[PDB]
């Protein structure tokens, strides 16, 4: 029902955890490089093990502290 | 009381990340090494001591080394979230890999790195007062894991002597494969694992993938799921040291009960309540149900069928809310089955352990929360089929000397292939002979 | 772990300009040379290809060699040209004339000492040196002659490192140069003795990629050199970004080369599809594997159906499951079992890297070691024998000073390479 | 037992939420592809 | 607030797309001037050169304690 | 080295030399000894039994 | 005997800390000391068309199948 | 009670500057020589007396001379921060250096300056009531340090007689090098240090560089770091004279316990908690850990490995909060080790000292602040290997008479090269013979 809402009256309300920029606490900001405007930068640039280290102690990924795009996480 | 963990190469370090996340979360140590200053439970219990030591500043730090020949994985550990937990000396990294050559690891490259490893192990063993073994995690399919793991186990075995060495080993899956040269490395590895380990637990990634598809509801698993399962198994085996219980089991009791003859030390491992949160509400999960679960071959973490062999000894570890009478009733029910067979020279087939601390639940985890669990390690003649497929693949490849020039260039005599293949053949014949009925008295 | 690049001749310098554009983009280096990236993950491995100059700037560790500066004069005035170190441009005063003997013996020996001095100057600065990387064509003159000269000198000086070449090879249908068989035969003789691993690309296959697969209305050499730069930057991706299963040039060589003469490889890159079709098919690991073995996406004229695979390698970039990769590689091996050499139990190695190329969710590059490469060498040997029996253009090479005995040695070595491939193709278990 | 039951309930709810979020995420990946496709088509038309 | 604003969607600009095969709007073979330069000879003779500017940042560290500040500050016979 | 106990105005908290130790550990040990001597003279068996 | 646990004199190799054990060995498998380094050799004089490269006369390296490490005074692990 | 320090040449004066910086900051003497009224030291206290004397107005002045042949370094001291601390007579400077010639320093130039040095040293020794030795800092690689140090030690040994002379010496590093003629100066030097010193401590700059790169986290060390480490070591050794403790150790006890035969006086030195502030807070630092540290060859300040020889005597100095049970347990653990060996004629191998004053920390980033430290001086036959590399370099140079005309021109017979090389050869043979097991009873 989320994938194909169609014309149904009983639509599923959004969860509020997914955002295009990847952060639920910070608004969109213009990137330093012009060609990176359309990319989802906070999601592309993160290793898998770092992701499971940061997100491991939370039942849900939006409760985790923001990535921060820093070599040691903020 | 204490145990020291040695993590080698990529699989061993990645499994280490899952293990130490779990052990921190189970004891309650924060990722920065400091316990919550406002958490006054009332009695500061000693249970951490099996895995942590204090820095005198009151930080906890763990009894582990991380060993790699390439920098990337250890630098990833150095820059992650747990930066402050580890002592920086514990994270040892070389410059360049062993390039899938056992010969390069053993002769050329590991010989440079091995003395730093020995100095760290020396510094750990000096900060103990009842050390009772080493736990080692590595894969035998890759070059540095095989070559440096063997070299390091040899050096440990000369220096420490009688101290126990327990290995968790990632073996080549029977048809899933990741590299071409896996048979050579596994053959050359098995001589060292035969001589220089007290119990060896065998793992195949294909079995844990099947288990995560079948039991859990995960369509696209990745290594973090497997590593969390392995961490749960290790926590179950070491729980007997750390928490109150009815029947404790020290690692020497494990070694005494599980190993009948000094060469017959390769064991199968399985874990019962692998279950999703949605499945957990349709079923009760009593002692007898999970005891019945550990004996089904669908539960095993190694791709072998135990119905094709005979059990010699089983060690069953129960943790959580279990009562000994229920364990006895379950074991009595297992004994009746006809598709479970013990060698006639092993009448008293079971060892039990019972611990009160239930398994911990990890926030991002995929396992459900459950009141009780059981973990089994068992020794069985079925393992002989496992060796046979490597020997056939080695014979197929070695008949044309398909890659040998790499090994000879990196320092190995061609003769060493045939020696190792004959030694593994004799081990196969030992497992054939032990399972032969005693028809001598007729 | 630092790589040194060498770009030789017209083809090499042109491909190099696009390669260094792609690499500078991936690490977020502005065309002024200033770091302007947006994550530390970009910065933390910049050393692999760049040296650091003062207050921000990065400079690329590459040597440019050509006999006439025209291509180099164009790239310098090009949009990224400023990044290159001025002292790294080496040029002569007269052209190679598309003649191997001239390029190897007369202007080669005249210039070569300054090239070796620059390569040594660059090599001794690294804390640990990985292999050299060279891009050149085999059919040309300065590319073939000076590339193989430099390769021989570096193999004398650095025998413990890796030697890697990317090489352009003559199309089966139309020649770009009349004397291609001589230059190709002599260069393949030099590579087969000296090289550790060599990749071959046909321009005809890149033209067919552009016209058939991408349906481009007006393709240009910038597109062909972008395809080459894409595969070249993909093979090295695991060296310079984190991943779930790291890989390395030496591990690729160890898994790909069964015997030391058999080091010539086929190349492919999978996610190619026209903008009109792209709305009709989402990216997924089954889709990448199917495209990866799809002949539309393969960069050589020879077809696998006439040979057998000894070994293959696939490098995946992106966040993806290892299970799907493993079962796809098993399924392809099981369904097509007659095309895989049976006395090796598993021919494919996989590797997984976290960071995809910009603007693609996932990508894979494919390297294949296949016996159908023997047909190319056989064709070149035929054309060589046709020209040599009649002394068709031989006076140029003999006038430079070559002994005719050199030609018979190179022919014999190529014929033995063809025989060795044919023997391993038809081997059996018995 | 009561505390264990409450913990199991909250865990199941949070897992359901995460399962919703992944399906919410895939469409944003699709949008990221769509923007580039549109701009490329417009530039091609201008060149013609 | 989290999505890309419409100022970057409702324009026609070729710099927003990363380089790739098929992105050949801004390259050679389409320029109005196709003359070949003689930059190298002029550079080696020493009458033209490139020298881009650099970047330098002069921010002071924050959160320094009293002792650190004192350490930074550290570095006539009349009765 | 700072002192174990706070509210100590003495900057050299640990400077235990010969002279410092004699002139500081004379009076305190003598006071403890005389307190032990005089305070233990009045023994009370009943109060000790009550505490037990 | 060479000095033990040193941080000088093995630049360019794969070693991190050289000779912790204190035995008679080279710091690393790759040559720490070589005939020529950054100074280079003469290559113009050494190339002639009358002494060309022959069949199976390439440089012998570890990838070809020649144990280069046995020619140096580096102790291998027994 | 009192000790006088003599600093010669460039290394010796710069190390003296670092030492007196440390001794001032530990006692609390202001760089003007006064003492602030807000401190709780007390006017009556005497601990300074080992190193300072008061004129009666309460200014402090130190018991040291600085000797150099070039002006620049002493003029740097004269214009620096401690200008008002030193008496101007103490800073003695010639016009021009000994130009790396031992012969020029000993015969030509030092002979003019030496009588001034003796008159100032006499003026110091007359203002004492319990002088108990000379501490000398010099390098044997340079010309004035070798030549004037030898000449001055000879004159001191004639004039003062029985008074003890303990040397700290910067010897030529085994592969780091600064000048071509280092072997000649070091060989000619060792004869004088052999005859005219009671205990000689050996230092190598390459070892202190290794220690500051490996243990500390310093990417770009400079001589001030090394000199601060040396100052810490000397402060540790002299702390036993200056503060109260459980087991004191007088300077005569070092010589009595450490020296078995009158020629066997060359000793190895090491210091345990050389550690950075970030590592120090990652690790506990008990007595037994730092005692284990002083025996690792990675801890040594001389480039030698003691595993290639046998110990004859060890003297362990503990300062700070230490308890005798930890010293006894540590020494018993060291005795247990299998890679630590003592000659069979030295059964009671250890001397202990225990002092309550913890080590002082000097502002900067070269040592953590710690409550306890241990310092070791030890006599071992392994030192013979250190001399052998200098002899090989001497033989290489002397085979072609590479520089001898300079030495012969400045006043030395060619015979002196052969004499010195044979005397150092005899010192190696002494260390070979002393280390030979007593197999005479068979
Ligand atoms: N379960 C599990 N298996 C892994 C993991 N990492 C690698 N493997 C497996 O182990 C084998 C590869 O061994 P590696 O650890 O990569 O070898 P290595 O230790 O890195 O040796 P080198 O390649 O020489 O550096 C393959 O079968 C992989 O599937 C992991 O994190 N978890
Ligand atoms: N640790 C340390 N070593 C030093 C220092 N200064 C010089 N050295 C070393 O000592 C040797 C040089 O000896 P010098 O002290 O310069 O010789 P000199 O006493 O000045 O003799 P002249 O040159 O004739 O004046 C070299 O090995 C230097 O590395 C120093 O301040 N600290
Ligand atoms: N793919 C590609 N091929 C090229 C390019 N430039 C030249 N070639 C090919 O390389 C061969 C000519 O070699 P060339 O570089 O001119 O040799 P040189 O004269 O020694 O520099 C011909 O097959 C050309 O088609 C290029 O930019 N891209
Ligand atoms: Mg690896
Ligand atoms: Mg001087």
């Amino acid at each position: 029902r989320i994938a194909h809402p169609g014309n149904h009256t009983d639509r599923i309300p959004p969860t509020g955890g997914s955002e295009y920029n990847g952060t639920v606490t910070e608004p969109w900001c213009a990137p330093a490089a012009v060609d990176n405007t359309y990319l989802r930068l906070p999601l592309i640039y993160e290793s898998t093990t770092h992701y499971q280290q940061r997100t491991g102690r939370y039942y849900t990924e939006d409760q985790a502290p923001p990535h921060g795009m820093s070599l040691p996480p903020k | 009381r204490e145990a020291i963990c040695i993590h080698i190469g990529q699989a061993g370090c990645q499994v280490g990340n899952a293990c130490w996340e779990l052990f921190c979360l189970e004891h309650g140590i924060q990722p920065d090494g400091a316990m919550p200053s406002d958490k006054t439970i009332g009695v500061e219990d000693d249970a951490f001591n099996t895995f942590f030591s204090e820095t005198g500043a009151g930080k906890h730090v763990p009894r582990a080394v991380f060993l790699d020949l390439e920098p990337t994985v250890v630098d990833e550990v150095r820059t992650g979230t747990y930066r402050q937990l580890f002592h920086p000396e514990q994270l040892i990294s070389g410059k360049e890999d062993a390039a899938n050559n056992y010969a390069r690891g053993h002769y050329t490259i590991g010989k440079e790195i091995v003395d730093l490893c020995l100095d760290r192990i020396r510094k750990l063993a000096d900060n103990c007062t009842g050390l009772q073994g080493f736990l080692v995690y590595h894969a035998v399919g890759g070059g540095t894991g095989s070559g440096l793991g063997a070299l390091l186990l040899e050096r440990l075995s000369v220096d420490y002597g009688k101290k126990s060495k327990l290995g968790y080993t990632v073996y080549p899956s029977p048809q899933v494969s990741t590299a071409v040269v896996e048979p050579y490395n596994s053959v050359l590895s098995t001589h060292s694992l035969l001589e220089h380990t007290d119990v060896a637990a065998m793992l195949d990634n294909e079995a844990i993938y099947d288990l995560t598809r079948r039991n859990l509801d995960i369509e696209r698993p990745t290594y973090t799921n497997l590593n969390r399962l392995i961490g749960q198994v290790v926590s179950s085996l070491t729980a007997s040291l750390r928490f109150d219980g009815a029947l404790n089991v020290d690692l020497t009791e494990f070694q005494t009960n599980l190993v009948p003859y000094p060469r017959i030390h390769f064991v199968l491992t399985s874990y019962a309540p692998v279950i999703s949160a949605e499945k957990a509400y349709h079923e009760q999960l009593s002692v007898s149900e999970i005891s019945n679960a550990v004996f089904e071959p669908a539960s095993m973490m190694t791709k072998c069928d135990p119905r094709h062999g005979k059990y010699m000894a089983c060690c069953l570890m129960y943790r959580g809310d279990v009562v000994p009478k229920d364990v006895n009733a379950a074991v009595a029910t297992i004994k009746t089955k006809r598709t479970i067979q013990f060698v006639d020279w092993s009448p008293t087939g079971f060892k039990c352990g019972i611990n009160y601390q239930p398994p911990t639940v990890v926030p991002g985890g995929d396992l459900a929360k459950v009141q009780r669990a059981v973990c089994m390690i068992a020794n069985s003649t079925a393992i002989a089929e496992v060796f046979a497929r490597i020997d056939h693949k080695f014979d197929l490849m070695y008949s044309k000397r398909a890659f040998v020039h790499w090994y000879v260039g990196e320092g190995m005599e061609e003769g060493e292939f045939s020696e190792a293949r004959e030694d593994l053949a004799a081990l196969e014949k030992d497992y054939e002979e032990v399972g032969a009925e005693s028809a001598d008295m007729d | 772990r630092e790589i040194v690049c060498v770009q030789a001749g017209q083809c090499g310098n042109q491909i190099g300009s696009k390669f260094w554009e792609v690499i500078s983009d991936e690490h977020g280096v502005d065309p002024t040379g200033t770091y302007q990236g947006d994550s530390d993950l970009q910065l933390e491995r910049i050393n692999v290809y760049f040296d650091e100059a003062t207050g921000g700037r990065y400079v690329p560790r590459s040597v440019l060699i050509d006999l006439e500066p025209g291509t180099m004069d164009s790239v310098r005035a090009g949009p990224y040209g400023q990044i290159f170190r001025p002292d790294n441009f080496i040029f002569g005063q007269s052209g190679a004339g598309n003649n191997w003997a001239k390029g190897h013996y007369t202007e080669g020996a005249e210039l070569i000492d300054s090239v070796l001095d620059v390569c040594c100057k660059e090599a001794e600065s690294c804390d640990c040196l990985q292999g050299f990387q060279i891009c050149h064509s085999l059919g040309g003159g300065t590319g073939s002659g000076m590339g193989t000269l430099l390769i021989s000198k570096l193999r004398e000086q650095y025998p413990d490192r890796i030697m890697m070449t990317f090489s352009i090879i003559p199309s089966p249908k139309v020649s770009d140069t009349v004397v291609e068989p001589y230059n190709t035969t002599l260069s393949v003789h030099q590579l087969v003795e000296n090289s550790d691993e060599s990749m071959c690309i046909d321009n005809e296959a890149l033209y067919d990629i552009c016209f058939r697969t991408l349906k481009l209305t007006t393709p240009t050499f910038g597109d062909l050199n972008h395809l080459v730069s894409a595969v070249v930057s993909g093979v090295t991706c695991c060296l310079r970004f984190p991943g779930q299963l790291n890989s390395d040039l030496r591990k690729l060589a160890v898994n790909l080369v069964p015997f030391p003469r058999l080091h010539f490889f086929m190349m492919g890159f999978a996610p190619l599809t026209s903008r009109g079709s792209q709305q009709y098919r989402g990216l997924s690991v089954p889709e990448l594997t199917q495209q990866m073995f799809d002949a539309k996406n393969m960069m050589q004229a020879a077809d696998p159906r006439h040979g057998r695979y000894l070994t293959a390698s696939a490098l995946f970039r992106g966040r993806m499951s290892t299970k799907e990769v493993d079962e796809q590689m098993l399924n392809v091996q099981n369904k097509n079992s007659s095309y895989f050499i049976e006395w090796i139990p598993n021919n494919i190695k996989s590797s997984v890297c976290d960071i995809p190329p910009k603007g693609l969710k996932m990508a894979v590059t494919f390297i294949g070691n296949n016996t159908c490469i023997q047909e190319m060498f056989r064709r070149v040997g035929e054309q060589f024998t046709l020209m040599f029996r009649r002394k068709a253009f031989l006076h140029w090479y003999t006038g430079e000073g070559m002994d005719e005995m050199e030609f018979t040695e190179a022919e014999s070595n190529m014929n033995d390479l063809v025989s060795e491939y044919q023997q391993y193709q038809d081997a059996t278990i018995e | 037992k009561r505390k264990f039951l409450e913990d199991r309930a909250r865990q199941r709810d949070l897992l359901r939420r995460r399962r919703f979020m992944e399906v919410e995420e895939e469409r944003r990946w699709a949008q990221q592809d769509n923007l580039q496709l549109r701009m490329a088509n417009a530039l091609e038309r201008q060149k013609e | 607030e989290h999505d890309v604003p419409v100022k970057y969607i409702r324009t026609l600009d070729a710099r927003l797309l990363p380089p790739r095969v098929g992105h050949n709007w801004l390259d050679a073979a389409f320029r109005s001037v196709q003359g070949k330069p003689q930059q190298l000879e002029e550079e080696f003779r020493g009458k033209r050169a490139f020298m881009p500017p650099g970047v330098y940042d002069h921010t002071p560290p924050e959160g320094l304690g009293l002792t650190a500040r004192q350490l930074m500050q550290a570095l006539d016979g009349r009765p | 080295v700072t002192a174990l106990d706070q509210e100590s105005v003495g900057m050299p908290a640990v400077y235990k030399s010969r002279y410092n130790l004699v002139e500081k550990e004379g009076p305190v040990r003598r006071e403890r000894t005389t307190l032990m001597l005089e305070r233990g003279k009045t023994v009370d068996k009943k109060q000790l039994r009550d505490t037990l | 005997a060479p000095p033990t646990a040193s941080t000088f004199g093995f630049h360019g190799t794969s070693a991190v800390v050289a000779n912790v054990g204190g035995e008679n060995t080279e710091p690393s498998v790759h040559p720490a000391k070589k005939p020529t380094g950054t100074f280079g050799r003469e290559a113009s004089s050494s190339v002639n068309p009358s002494k060309f490269l022959k069949k199976n006369e390439g440089v012998g390296t570890a990838s070809r199948g020649v144990p280069i490490v046995d020619a140096t005074k580096f102790v291998k692990a027994e």
